[PDB]
């Protein structure tokens, strides 16, 4: 897998 | 004085990192991410469906409404969640927020359906991109940073293994030698900083900035310090099914390393085999494309090589290799  | 150690833990193949934290009265399992900076959990407001398989939030028992309060934000990697707010105590580590303002979720995106690891996210990043209207309310850290001991927090990510989040103090048994600090730049809420180079295995070049994110996966660079380092791994290529570049499992990668203030942090090339890529039979690199955006994300494969200290005072952040 994520990206925040 | 006040301070606390929370332990987190990675979920599989260490794509995030949960905590307890509680909030009125029930525990929670929460991504702590020092790219954002709203503390939003999953809650008794979203369709039944969506609260199967997470702990959740019952704003009705415990909380005080913000009337007509509302938050929405977006991330990333394209994911959103929104909904309304109460405000709560909050523990984290024994450490506890009195009236610290929860943000209910309402509505949320299917990668947050989808994910059964986490309970909601708790920012860390600077209170002045927390999303609620109309008035902004501060993070966890800083509704509390002028009780602790000391105004910062510290993180510990391993690969595999249960970490550490320390509140109000720095614990010298987690990291070799002294800690080097480097000012950080909250114009835009983030917890950036500047290197001055990069040794990516063979090839060096020139610095960038880029945000400590506990809440990114990876290591997301330029296209270009992407290329470079790929170009040295044998067989490396794109697998849009795995997510970006992809090798044998069994390559021996080279160490990447970025130049902080005099420091040299290196990330040794087995944590940057992330793990399987989940298509066929290759790994996923730790190092990927940041999309153009501008500047670079040191998310969890590159945290999981220090202890990292974030300042309130400077701000600035500390580096030492990880004990
Ligand atoms: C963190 O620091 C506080 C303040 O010194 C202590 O009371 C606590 O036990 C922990 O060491």
């Amino acid at each position: 897998x994520v990206v925040x | 004085a006040a301070s606390g150690v929370a332990t987190n833990t990675p979920t599989a193949n260490d794509e995030e990192y949960i905590t307890p934290v509680t909030i009125g009265g029930t525990t929670l399992n929460l991504n702590f991410d020092t790219g954002s900076a709203d503390l939003w959990v999953f809650s008794t407001e979203l369709p039944a469906s969506q609260q199967s398989g997470h702990s959740v939030y019952n704003p009705s028992a415990t909380g005080k409404e913000l009337s007509g309060y509302t938050w929405s934000i977006s991330y990333g990697d394209g994911s959103s969640a929104s909904g309304n707010v109460f405000t709560d105590s909050v523990t984290v580590g024994g450490v506890t927020a009195h009236g610290q303002a929860v943000q209910a979720a309402q509505q949320i995106s299917a990668q947050f359906q989808q994910d059964t690891n986490n309970d909601g996210l708790l920012g860390l990043a600077f209170s002045s991109i927390n999303t609620v209207q109309p008035q902004s309310q501060t993070t966890f850290f800083d509704t509390v940073k002028s009780s602790l001991a000391q105004p910062l927090f510290a993180v510990a990510l391993k690969h595999q293994q249960p970490g550490v989040y320390d509140f109000g103090f720095i614990d010298s048994s987690k990291y070799t030698g002294s800690l080097t600090y480097t000012g950080v730049d909250n114009s835009q809420g983030f917890w950036s900083f500047n290197v001055d180079s990069y040794t990516a295995g063979s090839q060096s070049g020139d610095g960038f900035s880029g945000i400590a994110d506990t809440g990114t996966t990876l290591l997301l660079l330029d296209d270009s310090v992407v290329s470079q380092y790929y170009s040295q791994v044998s067989g490396a290529q794109q697998d849009s099914n795995a997510g970006g570049y992809v090798f044998d499992c069994s390559t021996n990668l080279p160490d990447f390393s970025v130049s902080i203030s005099g420091y040299t942090a290196t990330v040794p090339g087995s944590l940057i085999n992330y793990g399987p890529s989940g298509d066929g039979s290759t790994c996923l690199g730790g190092i990927q494309s940041n999309s153009g955006i501008g500047f670079s994300i040191f998310g969890d494969i590159f945290l999981k090589s220090q202890y990292v200290v974030f300042d309130s005072d400077g701000p600035q952040l500390g580096f030492a290799p990880q004990a």
